[PDB]
């Protein structure tokens, strides 16, 4: 087929002009760089010259980035069955995310500059209701998993970037004055639906990706399609920073919270939700190892899989470690008793199998590296 | 009585009120029919007079603005909006002509922006169609559901479209006045009912050029100048006033993203003739390439041995300028499209003073002005709001995503799509709607037309853009939806929108993979639709992973899961349906049973060959529930594959058994023949689940154990004595008539192919005296019926044709396997 | 009969228990491992018992005499039998915890273990998930139980159906003592019926399900909302709701309070009318805004219908019908031209009322879809008259 | 069953036949006094050609008998019109139309 491809004249005009819309947005409109989110929200953030009365209206009706907090936090509130999609929320978390981070020897100096900075633009949220939004679209979605989540769960971790205490603060009161069950009913139900590497889906796509297919109009060289094996890490990786965000710090107070919710009508321990992804993350990494222990070399899909295994592994020891550190006795109570002993002690054979094995091609020496780091 | 004494009578002002307002439920969701019943009692010189009425109550006038839009404009303004999102652009002259800045001499970069709304739209929007209200015309003899669909009653749309502009235009002069008698009664009472009435005629297209700069002026006569007067937005109105200020300036909005996609487009046909003129003469050259250059000619020959996709993603490859080495492109075209894209991001405002100069300060200033001024209380309104500023701020964001929708396509085929863009509005208008006998009608004509259309066929891509299967399943899931599970009304819609379903997958394997999307969503409504017959969605899922192995191999477990419980509990009950029909109650569904086992036939058997992914999957699930079987295989008191086929046989020959016992029906069901199917189908399936021989000769630990399972549920002799079965032969006697058997009732060598292919696969034939043995008791008694059946009268006989593919398609092709 | 059930009866009240010590002083202490206690339905008033007949039933409080209704929680199934526990004057020391302690429940007097009864095979086909709860000498390793609080508003609610259901059944037995004996120039001739109690019960529980104002703020609002529907699906589950139906009926049968009083007498006729009128009052309650229970009437609609003309309750009535229309879309599928004729004739007999045509309104669009079905009929019965 | 009362007398003269397009202004009310119809109000002529079916068939013979500039009115039994069936939300069952229909010109 190769030698009897139709050259690019020989089209006619219509089919042409189709494949020049798809190659130009995705070479130059995708690929171009606009940046109006830092100038967005400092747009909204700004009260327009009503300063001249100053009288005892200091109520301070809510400016314009304020108002459009609370009309999300109002739709999260509103009693619903499901959390429909919604693409403007979306979309505004995104660009509330992207304008708090903004980000060899730095200076102590502008160490401290750049996280105050981060605070200010922080500041800018939270104190408009944001840390309060975030907590009701999480439990709105009621555990499932979508788009509005992960947006969700990204503007989160934005504002708590660097273990912002009075974002910690203000989540937690809010949490407590509530005393609603959903929000940890939703955390719970997202973890258990979290993907871990599964030997089957990667049978099935190694060989869907041997047998070459094509398309009708055109031919497409060996389609990307979304991969099947991990496909949300990424939300993972975010789920488990939110919850050890909401730890950074040492924040004890947090930290006892998240084992025991002491004012609901009922309680859900995080810190043990947090070991039994850990053990069925590990088995099926154990699995993995299975699967190549036989083969001399792992192929470049087998690494990669593993490397993003090992990512959210490093998340969830992470977050595990927060959980513990300050120390929370609670806490350390609680995983001693648990089976995160098990985990571990099946973390250590794979560790043990995986270093001698990757040690023998130097091929494989950047996954042993990653290996030794999760370690 | 004068009806503005309804001011001070407010009994009747209520129920008056009221009255409006179930005018416009009744017609409203595009009732034709009941909008031109409605212009015999609210007729057009009323609506007319009612909205130039400046001492109607506010009620009865946004009663009455809302009527007429309800009864005259409702129908067509949905259907043209619903158009509005896609951007369907012929390669006209006039679309050539389409720039993203006016001729002028501001900057090269970017001239001034133009009016937005003004200009040379080319993207495709079928035309509106009305009738006159005439009561005086001879009723149609066509019955009812059966004579053409009602047209929305006709209105003069260009004296309304002046007299909108016109109460438009005095409302902002009266508006500045202040008087302390506003039209209505109120501000909001004087402006939200013209105002919906202009926003209406915008989205349905009726101003022209001139009235649409009117329009801009009354909204910010400075700003929209081309080359007390007070704007409205500067007025200071309510909140309800500022929603419809919303809607207009969404519209514009709209119009501006239109206008860069058309414009994008038409720089697409203006750049692919260069690319293609000059690719032409680059291909020219390089044949005489040989005389002074060498093997290399593979590298600049490789764009003409590539996919043209692949061809363009190579010529437009030069814009971050570490790439100009690759691209064969003169400096002269690639300045082009640089040019282009310089001027495309200053349209949207990237980069290159009171005065907003564009519509897109404008909006946002406007935006973040109301609410700073005060705390809006308005839901709607704030959404409103903050949507219309989101795509001022991100202007290439909002191109981006609407490129999906846009499609270019010939001169020559605009008649064609603008049909079937026509039919496509008649089943997105379904969407609203309860489906009754005449919904049906129009329904199953529009499918009809659809499929008719060359467009349909020759642009896939199209038609997955415009989001057809969606449409389509969404109404057919809406009828099974409704009565899932007792009853299941207007069948022969149900299965147009299966078979059109079927037919799409087909197109392409894109299609077919969209469609591969909603397996889930199939499945599950597919449990109620072993009941209608035909095309069912269970065949719509089945159609969409055929001989497609990268479906196959991305089938999810679940989905397996889901269709081996519905083949479980059809292997546990009788059909509710047929006990409703007098049929003796077996207790379980053969019939439905047989409909999930043809499903994963498919799903494990992908051109020719097993997948073993799915098959291991499959006779997992079904050993786990071991009822898939049917009542024999069940182990324990249950009765052989041969006991069972043969138990059948006698319950074909005997009525009162096999049937009601009152085709007869046109469709009657023989439990003993919808039994041997059953089992036939099963087999089948178990056969098609055997590994490959290659797998077993590379002794793979995984496909010798499936082997095993399957020999241990179907022992060998059961499918000896199965196809040693003797078949009915069509005979001669009683004046010399045919005595056929019916093939709907009885054994069939359909039953026996299904035999043979899991003994090949599963058993196989290895040794000579077992071949001989099958020969003379299953193979050669059938071989000889159809020879005996090759003559004048039986050649063309039901049976004689069924022997035919039994044995060119199983038994011949396995004796000459086993040759040696 | 009592059984291990799941799904949505765990958030129903019919799974709601009290347990109740064996004293008065101090019965609200901390429950403690082996502690003699008495197990109670709310909803029903019954108590878990055993007996030589049925084995675990459930008794009424006059079968419950501290041998057979006598169970403790165990943390585990051995047989310690150290010595009889001496109960304190105090809350004494926290033993059992919600939700993390597993409790074995022992019947006392016979040393039997709560568990289930291994449910027969070829049941499973039947959808029964539900497994009977036995008592047996040994039990399963899985016989351990988690207690999980319940919410206040649940456990007064699961309080007041018992309540209120014993008073309307009640109120409805007394109706059928002279559903067919006249009183003539005499007395009812039977016990005087609860007129008063009914009354005020149906006057509290008009006010227990009185919408949220909307002046209220978004946030309290939606609080509100969540709760009333709640507790409308509570009362709807343990057959309030149909409870409510049957008091109406058997009032329905009289056709005004004088054909009443000819059999209940006046004193009793006297509150007929104000009766019937809180019934419907109430009925719009327990279904306004909570579509489960509008969908209820989509089996019987005819009895909505049939009863537009009565002019005890009118308004009632008229508002009934209006709840039901306006979330239900499955009562819009079946709705026939002899129920929009009765609609539309209400118009011709009470008047100009915007009510009815809001009603009418709501039959012709639902959710964003429209019924063809009843656009044309209201069209057809109603525009051409011009009357 | 069409009865034609003359309103205005027309030129007496020239009357339509068939095939030939008739240019009328009509108001049509129910007998009880009711209006439904009337190009009046819509300010539109009606145009219809005689012979091809368009209208109801008492407007056939009613406006045959009418002549140029002539205003009648015409009294069509329900059997001449919709008849039985009627026309649904505007004309009831069994419904005598009355029209006040005047022929404008011929075309």
């Amino acid at each position: 087929a190769c030698f009897r491809m139709t050259p690019l004249y020989n089209l006619p005009t219509h089919r042409a002009c189709n494949m020049f819309l798809e190659s130009y947005k995705a070479a130059w409109i995708l690929t171009e760089d606009h940046s109006f989110e830092d100038r967005m929200i400092d747009d909204l953030s700004k009260a327009g010259e009503q300063e001249e009365e100053e009288e005892e209206v200091e109520e301070k009706k809510p400016d314009p980035l304020h108002q459009l907090v609370l009309h999300f936090s109002r739709t999260a509130l509103t009693e619903k069955s499901k959390l429909d999609e919604d693409y403007l929320y979306m979309a505004y978390a995104d660009i509330m995310a992207k304008s708090c981070h903004l980000e060899v020897e730095v200076s102590f100096e502008e160490k401290e500059m750049e996280k105050q900075r981060l605070l200010y633009q922080q500041s800018r949220l939270h104190t408009r209701g944001a840390a309060e939004m975030v907590l009701q679209m999480i439990s709105a979605c009621k555990g499932e998993t979508g788009a509005m989540v992960s947006s969700t769960l990204k503007l989160g971790i934005s504002i708590l970037n660097g273990g912002n205490a009075e974002v910690q603060q203000k989540m937690l009161d809010y949490l407590k004055d509530k005393k609603e069950v959903g929000f940890f009913q939703s955390i719970q139900a997202l973890m258990q639906t979290c993907s871990v590497l599964d030997l089957n889906a990667f049978e099935r796509q190694n060989k869907a990706e041997g047998l070459g297919m094509v398309n009708e109009d055109g031919t497409v060289i060996n389609r990307q399609n979304g991969e099947k094996v991990m496909a949300d890490d990424e939300f993972t990786q975010d789920l488990f920073r939110f919850l050890q965000l909401l730890c950074e710090g040492h924040n004890n107070d947090f930290q006892n919270y998240l084992r025991t919710q002491t004012g609901n009508t009922t309680t859900i321990n995080i810190i043990i939700c947090t070991v039994d992804y850990l053990l069925r993350l590990q088995e099926s990494i154990s699995d993995f190892y299975w699967y190549y222990s036989g083969k001399d070399v792992i192929e470049e899909q087998g690494k990669r899989n593993f490397s993003k295994a090992m990512s959210v592994a490093k998340q969830v020891f992470n977050s595990l470690t927060e959980y513990i550190q300050g120390p929370c006795t609670g806490n350390q109570q609680s995983l001693a008793h648990s089976r995160l002993w098990d985990a571990v002690v099946g973390f250590l054979h794979v560790f043990a199998h995986m270093m001698m094995k990757l040690a023998q091609d130097s091929s494989q020496i950047e996954l042993l590296k990653e290996l030794l780091d999760l370690q | 009585m004068d009806i503005l004494e309804l001011s001070e009578r407010l009994d009747l002002q209520r129920f008056h009120s009221h009255t409006l307002r179930l005018y416009r439920a009744v017609c409203a969701l595009g009732n034709n029919r009941v909008a031109h019943a409605l212009c015999s009692h609210v007729d057009q010189a009323q609506l007319l007079h009612a909205l130039e009425d400046a001492h109607l109550p506010g009620p009865l006038r946004a009663g009455y603005y809302d009527l007429l839009i309800s009864i005259h404009l409702e129908s067509a303004c949905r259907s043209r909006r619903s158009m509005l999102s896609e951007y369907i652009v012929p390669l006209t002259p006039e679309t050539r002509a389409i720039t993203l800045f006016p001729p002028g001499r501001k900057g090269g970069n970017a001239r001034r922006h133009g009016l937005p709304g003004v200009g040379v739209t080319t993207s495709l929007r079928p035309p509106h169609h009305f009738s006159p209200p005439c009561f005086v015309a001879a009723l149609p003899a066509a019955g009812v559901a059966e004579a053409p669909a009602r047209l929305s009653p006709a209105i003069p749309l260009e004296a309304l479209r002046d007299k909108a502009l016109r109460m438009l235009g005095e409302a902002v002069r009266d508006g500045g006045q202040h008087a302390r008698d506003p039209v209505g009664g109120s501000v909001e009472f004087q402006f939200v009912p013209v105002l919906k009435l202009v926003s209406t005629l915008l989205v349905m297209g009726i101003f022209g050029d001139e009235d649409v700069k009117q329009i801009l002026k009354m909204i910010e006569p400075e700003v929209f100048t081309e080359e007390l007067e007070e704007g409205l937005l500067q007025m200071k109105l309510p909140e309800s006033v500022k929603l419809q200020m919303c809607n207009l300036l969404e519209y514009f909005c709209d119009q501006e993203l239109q206008h860069r996609v058309e414009s994008l487009a038409a720089f697409a046909e203006r750049y692919v003739d260069k690319l293609q003129a000059n690719q032409r003469s680059r291909y020219a050259l390089l044949m005489r390439a040989f005389t002074m250059s060498a093997a290399e000619t593979a590298r600049r020959t490789r764009e003409f041995r590539s996919p043209p996709q692949e061809q363009i993603n190579m010529l437009l490859h030069f814009k971050d300028e570490a790439d100009e080495e690759d691209c064969p492109l003169p400096e002269d075209i690639r300045q082009d499209l640089q040019d282009f894209h310089q001027d495309l991001l200053a349209h949207c405002g990237i980069q290159l003073e009171k005065k907003p100069q564009s519509l897109q300060e404008l909006v946002s200033h406007m935006v973040v002005r109301w609410a700073q001024e005060d705390y809006v209380q308005s839901p709607e309104l704030v959404r409103a709001m903050f949507s219309l500023l989101h795509r001022q701020y991100d202007g290439l964001g909002e191109l981006l995503r609407a490129l999906p929708r846009a499609y270019t396509i010939s001169p020559s085929s605009v008649e064609d799509t603008m049909s079937l863009l026509e039919c496509l509005g008649q089943i997105r208008s379904l969407l609203i709607v309860q489906m009754g006998p005449q919904e049906e009608n129009l329904m199953i004509q529009s499918i009809g037309n659809i499929m008719n259309n060359k467009v349909f066929y020759q642009h896939p891509n199209l038609m997955r853009a415009l989001g057809m299967h969606e449409t389509v399943m969404e109404v057919m899931v809406n009828v099974l939806g409704g009565g899932e599970t007792k009853e299941i009304r207007f069948p022969k819609m149900v299965t147009s929108c299966c078979r059109f379903l079927c037919y799409f997958c087909r197109i392409s394997r894109q299609n077919q993979r969209s469609m591969f999307d909603h397996l889930s969503y199939l499945l599950e409504n597919s449990g109620i639709g072993l009941g209608m017959q035909g095309s069912t969605p269970l065949d719509v899922a089945a159609a969409s992973v055929i001989d497609n192995n990268e479906l196959a191999l991305a089938l999810q477990e679940q989905d397996l899961e889901k269709v081996v419980s519905y083949l479980a509990g059809c292997g546990l009950q009788s059909c509710p349906m047929l006990l409703a029909k007098g049929y003796p109650d077996i207790g379980w569904n053969p019939c439905g049973g047989e409909r999930y086992l043809d499903f994963l036939r498919f799903a494990v058997f992908v051109n020719g060959e097993s997948v073993e992914e799915n098959a291991n999957v499959v006779v997992r699930l079904l050993i786990r529930k071991p009822e898939c079987f049917g009542p024999a295989l069940r182990g324990e008191g249950g009765s052989g594959l041969l006991a069972a086929i043969e138990e059948a046989i006698r319950i074909s020959e005997d009525p009162a058994r096999d049937g009601p016992g009152v085709p007869p029906e046109e469709n009657r069901v023989h439990l003993g023949h919808a039994i041997m199917s059953f089992y036939a189908a099963l087999i089948d399936l178990l056969g098609r689940c055997a590994p490959e021989m290659h797998l077993i000769q590379a002794g793979k630990g995984e496909a010798l154990r499936i082997r095993a399972i399957l020999r241990s549920l179907v022992p060998l002799d059961d499918l000896v004595g199965i196809i040693s079965l003797p078949l009915q032969i069509p005979t001669l006697g009683k004046d010399g008539a045919l005595v056929q058997p019916k093939m709907s009732a009885s054994f069939v060598p359909d039953h026996k192919a299904s035999m043979v292919l899991f003994l090949d696969r599963v058993y196989g034939i290895e040794n000579q005296d077992f071949l001989l043995h099958v020969l003379d008791v299953g193979f050669l008694p059938d071989m000889r019926a159809a020879a005996s059946l090759d003559t004048a009268t039986f050649s063309t006989t039901e049976m004689a044709l069924a022997l035919n593919r039994y044995l060119c398609l199983a038994v011949l092709p396995l004796i000459t396997k086993c040759a040696p | 009969l009592v059984y291990y059930e799941g799904g949505a009866v765990c958030t129903h009240a019919r799974s709601l228990w009290r347990l109740e010590p064996l004293r008065i002083s101090w019965s609200g202490s901390h429950l403690r491992w082996g502690q003699p206690l008495r197990i109670r339905h709310v909803t029903t008033g019954r108590y878990l018992a055993l007996t030589e007949d049925q084995g675990l039933v459930v008794v009424d409080a006059c079968k419950a005499h501290t041998k057979a209704t006598s169970f403790c929680f165990r943390v585990s199934k051995e047989k310690l039998d150290t010595a009889p526990k001496r109960d304190v004057e105090g809350m004494g020391p926290p033993e059992i915890k919600y939700g993390e302690s597993l409790c074995f429940v022992q019947h006392v007097a016979s040393g039997l273990w709560l568990t289930y009864a291994a449910p027969d095979p070829k049941a499973l086909r039947l959808g029964v998930l539900k497994k009977k709860a036995i008592l047996h000498q040994e039990g399963h390793m899985d016989d351990a139980l988690f207690l999980t609080r319940c919410q206040q508003e649940e456990s007064q609610a699961a309080r007041m159906i018992h309540s209120t259901a014993g008073l309307y059944n009640q109120f409805i037995k007394g109706l059928d003592s002279f559903s067919g004996k006249p009183r003539g120039s005499g007395p009812p001739a039977g016990p005087a019926l609860p007129i008063e109690a009914v009354i005020l019960s149906l006057q509290d529980l008009i006010g227990y399900f009185e919408p949220p104002s909307e002046e209220l703020q978004h946030e309290e609002k939606q609080s509100k909302l969540r709760s009333l529907r709640n507790r409308q699906s509570l009362f709807q589950e343990e057959g309030m709701l149909s409870l409510v139906l049957n008091c109406i009926d058997r009032l329905n049968v009289y056709t005004t309070a004088a054909h009443f009083a000819e059999y209940a007498g006046e004193e009793a006729a006297e509150s007929w009318k104000e009766i019937v009128n809180l019934l419907y009052e109430l009925l719009a309650s327990l279904i306004r805004g909570n579509r489960a229970n509008c969908a209820l009437f989509s089996t019987n609609l005819d009895w909505v219908v049939s009863k537009l003309d009565r002019l005890e309750a009118s308004s009632g009535i008229l508002e009934v019908l209006y709840c039901v229309l306006i979330e239900s879309p499955e009562v819009l599928n079946i709705i026939q031209e002899n129920h929009i004729k009765s609609i539309i004739s209400l118009l011709d007999k009470h008047g100009r009322n915007h009510k009815v045509l809001d009603v009418l309104c709501s039959l012709c669009v639902c959710n964003g879809v429209a019924v063809r079905s009843n656009q044309d009929l209201i069209t057809e019965n109603l525009l051409p008259g011009r009357e | 069953g069409v009865q034609v009362e003359t309103i205005s007398p027309g030129d007496g003269r020239t009357f339509p036949k068939r095939g030939q397009t008739c240019v009328v202004h009509y108001t049509g009310m129910l007998e009880d006094g009711k209006k439904f119809d009337s190009s009046r109000d819509r300010n539109k002529p009606f145009k219809f050609m005689l012979g091809k079916q368009e209208v109801i068939r008492g407007w056939e013979e009613g406006v045959a008998q009418m002549s140029v500039g002539q205003r009648a009115k015409l009294t069509i039994s329900p059997d001449y019109a919709y008849g039985a069936t009627g026309h649904p939300g505007i004309i009831p069952p069994h419904a005598t139309l009355v029209f006040d229909v005047e022929l404008l010109k011929l075309e």
